[PDB]
C-alpha cells in the first residue's frame, strides 16, 4: 500500500524533530524516502544517493541489518546501470568492510553493474536468483533494465548497414510483429530511432535529413513579420482617423 | 493557456473555493493529453513530484497516462469511454465533449502513422477489436475536415504517410496572411492624398 | 603476393591456392609453411582468414566503383555463396570500413554513397573543374597561336 506507506513516512517527518534526537531518523526516513518514491519512480540518481546516505548511518548497528542492506544499495546499482556513483561506493573502505558470505555474493551482484553484457545478464540472472527474491519491487527494477538493454542492443545490428531485412533481424530478438517491432515504432516517436520499415518485403530502411536552414529562419521570421505588420496597424488606423 | 494555468497544482492546496482537489487533477489532465505534447506530456508527470502522488491515488486516470505512452489501442476504446463518462456527467463539458473525442483519436493516430510508412487496416483491427467499416468513415471524416492529412487506400488496405507539411505548406503562410495584410496597407496607402 | 596488393581487380582464388599449395612443398626452407599451413587448427583459422583478406581487399576496390552492383554479380566475382556473401558482408559492415546499403528483396545493392543530399558540390564540381578548364583554353590556344604563327 504505497499511499499508506507515505502517509507512515508523513507521520516520520514530523516524528523526527519532536524528541529530542533521533537519534537514528532522517538516515532511516531517508531510506524510506529511497523506498515510496522508488515505487513513485520519481528519479534513480538520487534515490541511489538516499541509499548511499542511509549506508553511511548505518556504520555500528546490527549486523544481520546490514547483510540485508546491501541487497538494496547494491541491486539499486542493477536497475539504474549508469549511476556514475560506482567508483566512488564500491572503491571506498565502508563498502568493502564487510567480508561475510552473503555481501561477497553482493561484491560480484555489484561486479554484474560494471558488466551489463546480456548473454552473460541471462546467465548471472539465474546465479543470482537468490538475491532476486529480496529485491523489493522486483517488476520495475528488471523490466526497465531488460527494456533498456533491448534497445541497447537493437542500436548494435542496425548501426553497421542503412537498411536492415526485418526477417532475419527479428530472429535474433525471437520474434517481429507482438512487441519488438512495436518497440522499434515507439523509438521513431521519441526520436531516439530514425527510419521506416516496409510491411510486404520486410525491409527496415533508415533515411534521415534533418537539417534545413532555409525553411525554418525564414518562416518563422515571416510569422513574426506579421506581428510587427499587426503591432503598426494600431499606428496605421489610429493616424488616419 | 488552460493547462498552463492549471500548472501551479497543489500549491493552491484545498480550499472552499478550490472543492476537493483530487477533481482539479482530473480537470488539468483531461486537458495535458491534447494541449501538453507526448515529449511534454511524460516529462511533467514523470519528473513531478506533487502531481505523481494524486495521479497514483486514481487507477484510471493512472491507467490511462501510462497506456497513452504504451500506445495500445484496446484499453483506449475503454478507458477513455470511461473518462467520457465522467465528461458528460460534468458541467461545462456538454458542448465540449464532442471534438474531445476524436482529439484524442488524431492525438494517438498521430504517433500511429509514424510508426509505418505503408500500414494495413487489418493490422488495425488487431488493437481496435475489429475496426473494419468504424475507422473507414472515422479517418475519412478526419482528412476531409483537415484533420492528419493522410492517403488511406481502400480494399487495398495501404495507408501512405508522408504528409511532408513541413516544405510546401509552411511557404504558404507567408503570401496567405501577406494578401489580406497588405491589402490593407494599400486602401491605407491610398489615403494619401486624401 | 604483391601484385593482389598492387592494382588489385581479381583474380581465381584456387590459383592462389596452387601457388600457397606448393609452398608446402617448396625448400630447401619448409618453415614458412610450417608455422602457417602446417598447422591445423591454427592454418584453418588463417584460411579462412586468408578468405576475409582476398573479400575485404575486393570491398574497398569495389566501394570506390560503386555507384550499384547486383547481388548475384557479387557471388560470381567473389568466386563464392550468395550465403556466404552476406556473412562476408556482414563481418565487414560492423568494421565500418566501407559504408553500405544492403538490399536482399530485388538484389540491388552499393557501397555508399549516403543519399546524396548535398546539392552546391554539384555545381561547385562542374562549374570549377570543367570551366575553369574552358576559359585556359583561350589562356594556351592564343599562346599555341603564337607558337604556330612564330614558324608558318
Amino acid at each position: 500500500n504505497l499511499p499508506k506507506a507515505r502517509a507512515a513516512l508523513t507521520s516520520a517527518r514530523t516524528t523526527a524533530n519532536a524528541i529530542y534526537c533521533p537519534p537514528k531518523l532522517q538516515a532511516t526516513l531517508d531510506m524510506q524516502s529511497g523506498i515510496i518514491h522508488a515505487a513513485e519512480e520519481k528519479d534513480w540518481k538520487t534515490a541511489y544517493s538516499y541509499f548511499y546516505e542511509a549506508f553511511e548511518g548505518y556504520d555500528s548497528i546490527d549486523s544481520p541489518k546490514a547483510i540485508t542492506s546491501l541487497k538494496y544499495m547494491l541491486l539499486c546499482k542493477i536497475m539504474l546501470n549508469t549511476p556514475e556513483d560506482v567508483q566512488a561506493l564500491v572503491s571506498g573502505k565502508l563498502a568493502l568492510r564487510y567480508a561475510g558470505r552473503q555481501t561477497e555474493a553482493l561484491k560480484c551482484v555489484a561486479q554484474a553493474s560494471k558488466n551489463r553484457s546480456l548473454a552473460d545478464f541471462e546467465k548471472a540472472l539465474t546465479d543470482y536468483r537468490a538475491e532476486l527474491r529480496d529485491d523489493p519491487i522486483i517488476s520495475t527494477h528488471l523490466a526497465k533494465l531488460y527494456d533498456n538493454l533491448l534497445e541497447q542492443n537493437l542500436i548494435r545490428v542496425i548501426e553497421p548497414f542503412s537498411r536492415v531485412q526485418i526477417e532475419h533481424i527479428s530472429s535474433l530478438i525471437k520474434l517481429s510483429k507482438a512487441d519488438v517491432e512495436r518497440k522499434l515504432s515507439q523509438m521513431i516517436l521519441d526520436k531516439k530511432f530514425h527510419g521506416i520499415l516496409d510491411q510486404g518485403e520486410g525491409v527496415l530502411i533508415i533515411f534521415d535529413e534533418p537539417p534545413v536552414d532555409k525553411t525554418y529562419e525564414a518562416a518563422l521570421e515571416t510569422i513574426q513579420n506579421m506581428s510587427k505588420v499587426v503591432d503598426s496597424l494600431y499606428n496605421k488606423a489610429k493616424k488616419l482617423t | 493557456q488552460a493547462a498552463e494555468l492549471f500548472l501551479d497544482t497543489v500549491s493552491t492546496f484545498t480550499s472552499y473555493e478550490l472543492m476537493d482537489y483530487k477533481t482539479f487533477v482530473t480537470y488539468t489532465v483531461y486537458v495535458s493529453m491534447i494541449a501538453l505534447e507526448r515529449p511534454d506530456l511524460r516529462e511533467k508527470v514523470i519528473k513531478g513530484a506533487e502531481i505523481l502522488e494524486v495521479l497514483h491515488s486514481l487507477p484510471a486516470v493512472r491507467q490511462y497516462l501510462f497506456s497513452l505512452y504504451e500506445c495500445r489501442y484496446s484499453v483506449f476504446f475503454q478507458s477513455l469511454a470511461v473518462v467520457e463518462q465522467e465528461m458528460k456527467k460534468d458541467w461545462l463539458f456538454a458542448p465540449h465533449y464532442r471534438y474531445y473525442v476524436r482529439e484524442m483519436r488524431i492525438h494517438a493516430y498521430s504517433q500511429l502513422l509514424e510508426s509505418y510508412r505503408s500500414l494495413t487496416l487489418g493490422y488495425m483491427a488487431e488493437a481496435f477489436g475489429v475496426g473494419v467499416e468504424f475507422i473507414d468513415q472515422e479517418l475519412s471524416r478526419f482528412i476531409a475536415a483537415g484533420r492528419l492529412h493522410c492517403k488511406i487506400d481502400k480494399v487495398n488496405e495501404i495507408v501512405e504517410t508522408n504528409r511532408p507539411d513541413s516544405k510546401n505548406w509552411q511557404y504558404q503562410e507567408t503570401i496567405k496572411k501577406g494578401d489580406l495584410l497588405l491589402n490593407r496597407v494599400q486602401k491605407l496607402s491610398r489615403v494619401i492624398n486624401m | 603476393l604483391l601484385k593482389l596488393f598492387t592494382t588489385m581487380e581479381l583474380m581465381r582464388w584456387s590459383t592462389l591456392v596452387e601457388d600457397y599449395g606448393m609452398e608446402l612443398r617448396k625448400g630447401s626452407l619448409e618453415s614458412p609453411a610450417t608455422d602457417v599451413f602446417g598447422s591445423t587448427e591454427e592454418g584453418e583459422k588463417r584460411w579462412k582468414d586468408l578468405k576475409n583478406r582476398v573479400v575485404e581487399h575486393n570491398i574497398r576496390i569495389m566501394a570506390k566503383y560503386y555507384t550499384r552492383i547486383t547481388m548475384k554479380r557479387m557471388a560470381q566475382l567473389l568466386d563464392l555463396s550468395v550465403d556466404e556473401s552476406e556473412a562476408f558482408l556482414s563481418n565487414l559492415v560492423v568494421n565500418k570500413t566501407i559504408f553500405a546499403k544492403v538490399d536482399r528483396l530485388a538484389g540491388i545493392i552499393n557501397f555508399q554513397r549516403p543519399k546524396d543530399p548535398n546539392n552546391l558540390l554539384n555545381d561547385w564540381s562542374q562549374k570549377l573543374n570543367s570551366l575553369m578548364s574552358l576559359v585556359n583554353k583561350t589562356t594556351h590556344l592564343i599562346a599555341k597561336e603564337e607558337m604556330i604563327h612564330n614558324l608558318q
